[PDB]
RNA sequence: GAGAACAGAAAUCUCCAGUAGAACAAAAGGGUAAAAGCCCCCUUGAUUUUGAUUUUCAGUGUGAAUACAAACCAUGAAAGU
RNA sequence: GGUUGCGGCCAUAUCUACCAGAAAGCACCGUUUCCCGUCCGAUCAACUGUAGUUAAGCUGGUAAGAGCCUGACCGAGUAGUGUAGUGGGUGACCAUACGCGAAACUCAGGUGCUGCAAUCU
């Protein structure tokens, strides 16, 4: 074991001195600090003495009427959110905080045997924490129980791989996409199949997207929206079962599809093309995005998680009526989207050019920055919950945080020694959770762009990695077969 | 078989000596008060502590050999010695031992006001963790007497020496204080021993 | 609610045994067992002391490690330890320094002869005409091979190895108690 | 009043020891086997004191221990092989008694000579209700006085089934 | 005889009775103690006939000090009528001591050097026999899902094999949800009744079944997750009234004044 | 000490005593207790690599032993050893 | 005040012989399909709290029971020991102080308290 060089003996005599008192008498600043609204709104050059950050929250609640605390954060040089007064016009930024804290996870809880092959695909319920699925290699898809950490309602019907599994946004259906072509649902409290399996794809499903909750009709089920190996994409309709659209612009494989807040579809295709699709025009293509050399992988937006946990919530609480199941998915949707104080949503692109490229579809055709620096191909990208940070992996083991309003470079999450496949972002958006090909995995803090803790005991390669909504219990599924649930 | 031989190895010299165990001598003389006392003190000196079976005839200053023994034969660095006496009453008498040889040796005698745990509020304790020190009064690094008590004070209740501490284990400090500046030909001030809980 | 302490003589620390120094004066009148507020004066001294004392303990550096429990001696990432330095105080030693030497007559000669120490390997031996390694010593050794086999060809003779065998190991012990006697 | 303190039958022992630990020993085991229906315990020996040929840990004796209904269907059987009639010896003072036969081949099992001729000593411990605190790791205790059994309780126990005997004491 | 009385060495009282194990106690009072001087608090459980306790408790020199206390004749509070001392009740239990000390410390729903530091907790047996399968590993392992995160291998819990080392999920999911039981229940459903009204008693009076004595379970562990509040009995009678009772009947100490009348008149 | 066919003064079994006139590596303080004794399950280690003494003849920014320290290892549910 | 759990002091807590225990809880007890281990479901593992018993455990009360413990000018500031001086004694020793400083014995008293959680007419 190498060790850390050891402290000389003048250091030894350095530190045996007492220093570094915390006394601040006064600490009158020598510059007015005003508050600005990092999103647009500038609010004032004030001269206060030693305000601690409660004294700030306070100025700023009664500021806006609340006295809602926001996190404050220095000219972004400095870019350090009394804590800046130890620097010294100066303007403090803030953001919305959506407060919430998902606790630290740094333990595991237990191995738990399962499928006899490797893991292939997890996705934690919406709603609830308790419940969660986990596709294999192994033909047959298991929901296992969050709680008791012990398999619930097996799923069974396939022949293949199960490449891919999601849960609906209202968590009431599980689609399973297999290796097979053919795709499954599911009723997670009997494991029955939801009438016959999904048919008509050629090759392999390679991902699955939901419909969002607030585009849906009131009262009606929602669409699920499949991608195959072969390049054709359907909108299946989960009360018929029968995809109305059928889709084939893509010349390839396509990556992947994601369905937006506004009702369009974007994909990634192996024809090294992105090309945005609107349901509303009966399935058709409206615009096509060619920038990336390499193909496309694993197209993100950063309305993502809203779409996802539409009408839910980190406290689980379930709506009432469909209605105000769908005014809480749209208010959900729009507390993301206006955060720019217009409805826009982001979409990052990501292939296998060590490049990813931020659009705008709806705004513009032209991608709004380009994000490089790479040097292997970018595995998976996800976007923050709240589209403050994008997050990226790519198999030359390091992980970049960009600015996801403008695409800009932020820090690289180094410390794994093996390419990294998928990342989760955490509720809260303080921590994000990550898996390597290495024998460990490891969550990042990116409030200081720092290790936050390794998590190991995979014996074998991990491929699948989720953070439940609530954020209070963190899966994982890999090459040993063993199913490994962590919390704090 | 070599059963032994790591009981051996531990009692044997280290450049890193192990944590110095104490052992209570209960005296003839010894009162029950006292014993409660001993046993009150000890109370701090866990997992260190070591309490004889049998009272023992001992007279450190008449004849020393028979704490050299016990001291080889128990491997117990500090020895605190209970006794009584009309002169000196609640005779605490504590010895050092320095390879089984007698170090120094300074008799402490506990006035009559002493309170004993049970009397005190009724606060919780944590047992094992390391005592903070407050030295109060020049004269404990000044005078030989208090300074050979701060040394032996330290020396029995730093517990381990450790490079790296918890912050959780800060729960209580041990505070010892001379009562009052003296000059030379008055009585040497009595030190007075309290333990406070940190809040 | 205040924390800062002030006295005419700055205290002296001994972070290394979480042990303050106090010089400043007090007074005989105060702290006499005669007083009621006795006891009063004397926690608030300690108090001071205690709060001068930790606020120099939180002033220090803390370790911060990002690994997991595993072996339970390190600390988990969660926790985060005050490095606290060597003692200042000097304390007496509890036993005098075992740096006892000798040569047994054996270094001696090595160091004049050019004779470097083994590599010390390990037990194992290969056993030529046999399968198996079975080490030099340590378990089913080789030495104990004669005893075992079935003819000695040139009293029987695995009495007289045993015997040299005893010879050799009371050879050692002789030696090794001339070597003590020195 | 005596609601708790009934005499009852705590295990039946069988034990037959043998001069040497060959085939006798085998086919003695086999019978205390195929009687009680479970394997026996060898036991070994603790010193050689040569008169007899012993030497030490030769696993000179066999038993085996029969409890509840079926301890008694054989208790029955050996009684029956002793018309019923003991002596005021064979009882222990703690309450416990036992004695032994020959030829057990005429308690029930048929000769079977590849099996061979055997006899059998049969001790009997006896109990109350609450004897489990004697023998339970946790919380382990002492009996009353009014409730250890007797060579007097033993033997009014025993006169009261069986129709047996207090034979001249 | 009065030498070897007076030889005689009587041991400690708490050991005398069969209770506690002074050598096993040694190891949790006083850990290594070298490392980093941290506390180290001990999650107790005991099994009594009838009766589950289960205790956090910590170190002191007065005694023990506990922390948070649950019991499983508090079970019936979340709907468990019968098997207060079977495994799934000593899981219930479990968790819900772990989710109340876990509420009570502010996890759920000086705190300086961030992070919160989750509640380590060792667990102590006491003379509990290690046996695979024991209630009280399943006393553990509610524990651990209830948030105390107990250092623990899987070497123990039902559903162990020894030809594999591997545990049977589905074994132990059975054995937490009372599926032992449902099985028993329905082994006797087609045997002899007798035993089966006698045994089941209870369940037959509630008109428990196979299925309902898992949902019943499910249901107590949500009310554990959800009501852990610890609201002890009205308590009837009060103290004063208890010990004005217990008096009632209480045996007094004659006095050194009575014994020397009695003595004067049986001389 | 109380009892058991051969079986007695010594064969093995059941019960009540045993401060330990158990075997404890040790003499020995007189110590060792739901053990440092007895019965049973798993186990290699003369593992490497960093630092201060020793040696030399491509003085080997390492080739080795010695001491310390850190990883690793055995065991148990665990504390811990 | 009784009681269960975890403990501190570790015989005022122990040992022998006698007697009671309202409610609750310990305790015995009932069962071997499951987890579990034994020659033996005796021990232990699990189920049952259902068919009972306060017989036993445990708590409490008694013996001028055996031991044990405490305060003490009772021994006692005594014995013992130590250091000093032409004090007497040729010296050794005798008388004094001058510092430590006992114990048997004896007088009188006693035969469990106490820390935290929970429960009971």
């Amino acid at each position: 074991s190498t060790l850390i060089p050891p402290p000389s003996k003048k250091q030894k005599k350095e530190a045996q001195l007492p220093r570094e008192v915390a006394i601040i008498p006064k600490d009158l600043p020598n510059v007015s600090i005003k508050f600005q609204a990092l999103d647009t709104g500038d609010n004032a050059l004030r001269v206060p003495g030693a305000i601690s950050e409660k004294q700030l929250e306070e100025l700023l609640n009664q500021l806006n009427g609340t006295s809602v605390p926001y996190t404050f954060s220095c000219t972004i040089k400095a870019s350090d959110p009394y804590s800046s007064l130890i620097k010294p016009q100066i303007t403090l930024l803030y953001t919305p905080r959506a407060v919430f804290k998902v606790k630290p996870v740094t333990r595991s809880s237990s191995a738990i045997a399962g499928h006899g092959s490797t893991i292939l695909c997890s996705a934690f319920a919406p709603h609830t924490s308790s419940r969660m699925v986990t596709g294999a290699g192994d033909n047959t898809a298991r929901i296992w129980d969050c709680d008791t950490q012990t398999p619930m309602h097996t799923l069974k019907g396939h022949y293949n791989w199960v490449l891919c599994v999601s849960w609906s946004p209202d968590g009431e259906v599980i689609a399973t996409g297999s290796m097979d072509n053919t795709i499954r649902l599911w009723d997670p409290k009997s494991g029955q199949c939801l009438g016959d399996a999904l048919r008509g794809h050629s090759k392999w499903i390679t991902s699955l997207s939901w419909e969002p909750i607030h585009l849906v009709k009131p009262g009606s089920k929602p669409r699920l929206a499949s991608s195959s190996k072969d390049g054709t994409i359907k909108i299946w309709d989960t009360v018929s079962r029968v995809c109305q659209y059928t889709m084939s612009g893509h010349t390839n494989s396509v990556s992947c599809v994601k369905w937006g807040g506004q009702g369009l579809l974007y994909s990634g295709s192996h024809d090294r093309t992105v090309r945005v699709w609107d349901i509303n025009s009966q399935g058709r293509c409206i615009n096509i995005l060619k920038s990336h050399a390499h193909w496309v992988n694993h197209l993100s937006l950063s309305t993502d998680y809203a779409l996802r946990i539409g009408a839910f919530d980190h406290t689980g609480k379930k709506p009432s009526t469909p209605e105000e199941a769908q005014k809480k998915a749209l208010e959900n949707y729009e507390k993301i989207c206006k955060k720019n104080g217009n409805s826009e949503e982001m979409m990052v692109t990501a292939s296998d050019d060590y490049t990813m490229f931020l659009w705008n579809p709806l705004k513009s055709t032209k991608p709004i920055a380009r994000m490089t620096g790479h040097q292997k191909l970018v595995n998976h990208v996800a976007f923050s919950p709240d589209g403050r940070y994008i997050v990226s992996a790519s198999f030359d083991n390091s992980i970049k945080l960009w600015d996801g309003r403008d695409g800009k470079f932020i820090s690289t999450f180094r410390g794994h020694v093996a390419s990294v496949y998928q990342v989760a972002w955490s509720s809260d958006c303080r921590l994000l959770v990550s898996c390597s090909k290495d024998t460990t995995l490891k969550v990042w803090d990116v409030r200081t762009r720092k290790l936050s803790v390794d998590l190991p005991g995979h014996k074998d390669e991990v491929y699948t990695v989720d953070w439940s909504v609530d954020g209070k219990r963190v899966c994982s599924g890999g090459k040993d077969k063993m199913v490994r649930l962590w919390t704090h | 078989n070599a059963r032994a031989k790591r009981a051996l190895v531990k009692r044997e010299a280290k450049l890193v000596e192990n944590v110095k165990q104490a052992l209570f001598i209960p005296g003839q003389s010894c009162n029950k008060n006292l014993h409660d006392i001993m046993v009150d003190l000890s109370a701090l000196k866990k997992p260190d502590m070591k309490r004889f079976n049998r009272k023992n005839d001992i007279h450190p200053f008449e004849d020393m050999s028979p704490l050299e023994f016990f001291s080889e034969k128990n491997d117990c660095s500090l020895m605190v010695l209970m006794t009584s006496s009309k002169k000196r009453k609640n005779n605490m008498t504590f010895i050092r031992t320095f390879g089984y040889k007698i170090y120094d040796m300074i008799e402490l005698m506990v006035a009559d006001n002493f309170k004993l745990l049970s009397d005190f509020k009724k606060l919780t304790f944590t047992v094992g963790l390391k005592p903070m020190f407050t030295f109060q009064g020049a004269a404990f690094d000044t005078h030989p007497v208090y300074k050979q008590i701060k040394s032996l004070f330290l020396d029995f209740f730093r517990g381990e020496s450790t490079d790296l501490q918890d912050v959780a284990g800060l729960q209580h400090v041990i505070s010892m204080t001379i009562q009052g500046d003296f000059q030379d030909g008055e009585p040497l001030p009595n030190v007075l021993f309290r333990v406070y809980k940190l809040k | 609610l205040p924390v800062t302490v002030e006295k005419p003589i700055p205290v002296v620390y001994d972070l290394g045994n979480l042990a303050a120094f106090d010089s400043n004066v007090l007074d005989k009148n105060d702290l006499d067992s005669s007083n009621a507020r006795r006891e009063e004066k004397i926690k608030s001294l300690t108090r001071d002391n205690v709060q001068l004392l930790i606020n120099q303990l939180l002033s220090l550096p803390m370790k911060t490690t990002t690994e997991s429990v595993g072996g339970t001696g390190g600390q988990s990432s969660v926790m985060t330890l005050l490095q606290l330095p060597d003692p200042t105080t000097d304390l007496p030693r509890e036993k005098p320094l075992p740096k006892a030497k000798a040569m047994t007559k054996w270094e001696k000669f090595a160091a004049k002869k050019g004779i470097k120490p083994k590599e010390r390997a390990g037990k194992m031996i290969y056993d030529e005409a046999s399968g198996e390694w079975v080490p030099k010593w340590g378990y089913k050794g080789a030495n104990k091979k004669l005893d075992d086999q079935w003819l000695v060809e040139v009293i029987d003779p695995r009495t007289l190895n045993r015997a040299e065998r005893k010879r050799l190991v009371k050879k050692n012990e002789k030696q090794q108690r001339r070597n003590m006697k020195n | 009043q005596n609601p708790m303190r009934d005499l009852k039958i705590e295990k039946l022992v069988l034990n037959i020891s043998v001069g040497e630990s060959g085939d006798r020993l085998t086919r003695a085991s086999k019978v205390l086997e195929q009687l009680s229906g479970q394997t026996p315990v060898q036991s070994k020996a603790r010193y050689t004191v040569r008169t007899f040929g012993i030497r030490r840990n030769e696993k000179i004796a066999v038993h085996v221990t029969v409890r509840g209904p079926k301890a008694e269907e054989i208790l029955e059987r050996g009684l029956k092989v002793k018309e019923y009639q003991l002596r005021d010896r064979n009882f222990s003072a703690t309450g416990n008694f036992g004695f032994g036969i020959d030829e057990h081949i005429d308690l029930g099992i048929k000769y079977d000579p590849s099996i061979g001729i055997f006899g059998m000593d049969f001790y009997v411990v006896m109990n109350r209700p609450g004897a489990r605190v004697t023998r339970r790791k946790r919380c382990k205790g002492t009996v009353g006085n009014s409730h250890k059994t007797t060579k007097e309780d033993t033997v009014s126990w025993f006169k009261q089934k069986y129709d047996a005997d207090v034979l001249d004491k | 005889s009065s030498a070897y009385s007076s030889r005689f060495q009587t041991p400690f009282r708490r050991r005398r009775e069969g209770k506690t194990d002074y050598y096993q106690r040694k190891r949790l009072v006083t850990q290594h103690k070298a490392k980093y001087n941290t506390p180290k608090y001990r999650l107790v459980v005991r099994f009594t006939n009838k009766d589950i306790i289960c205790q956090i408790i910590s170190s002191t020199i007065t005694g023990d000090v506990v922390l948070a206390a649950a019991y499983s004749h508090e079970l019936p509070r979340y709907g468990i009528t019968h098997g207060l001392t079977n495994w799934a009740a000593a899981y219930a239990t479990g968790l819900l001591i772990a989710r109340r000390t876990l509420q009570k410390l502010g996890l759920d729903e000086e705190a300086v050097e961030d992070g919160p530091r989750p509640f380590k907790v060792f667990l102590d047996i006491g003379l509990q026999r290690t046996t695979t399968g024991a209630r009280v590993f399943g006393a553990l392992k509610g524990a651990s899902d209830g948030g105390l995160y107990v250092p623990h291998s899987e070497n123990r819990f039902p559903g162990w094999d020894f030809e594999t080392e591997e545990i049977d999920p589905e074994l132990l999911r059975s054995y937490i949800f009372g599926g032992h039981v449902s099985q028993y229940m329905e082994e006797l459903a087609d045997d002899d009744e007798e035993r089966f009204s006698e045994l089941f008693k209870g369940y037959l009076a509630d008109d428990i079944d196979a299925d309902s004595l898992e949902d019943i379970y499910t249901s107590a562990h949500e009310a554990i997750r959800a009501d852990p509040a610890f609201k002890p009995t009205e308590k009837k009678f009060t103290k004063e009234q208890y010990a004005a009772e217990s008096k009632k009947y209480r045996q007094t100490k004659l006095s050194k004044e009575e014994r020397a009348a009695r003595v004067a008149a049986k001389i």
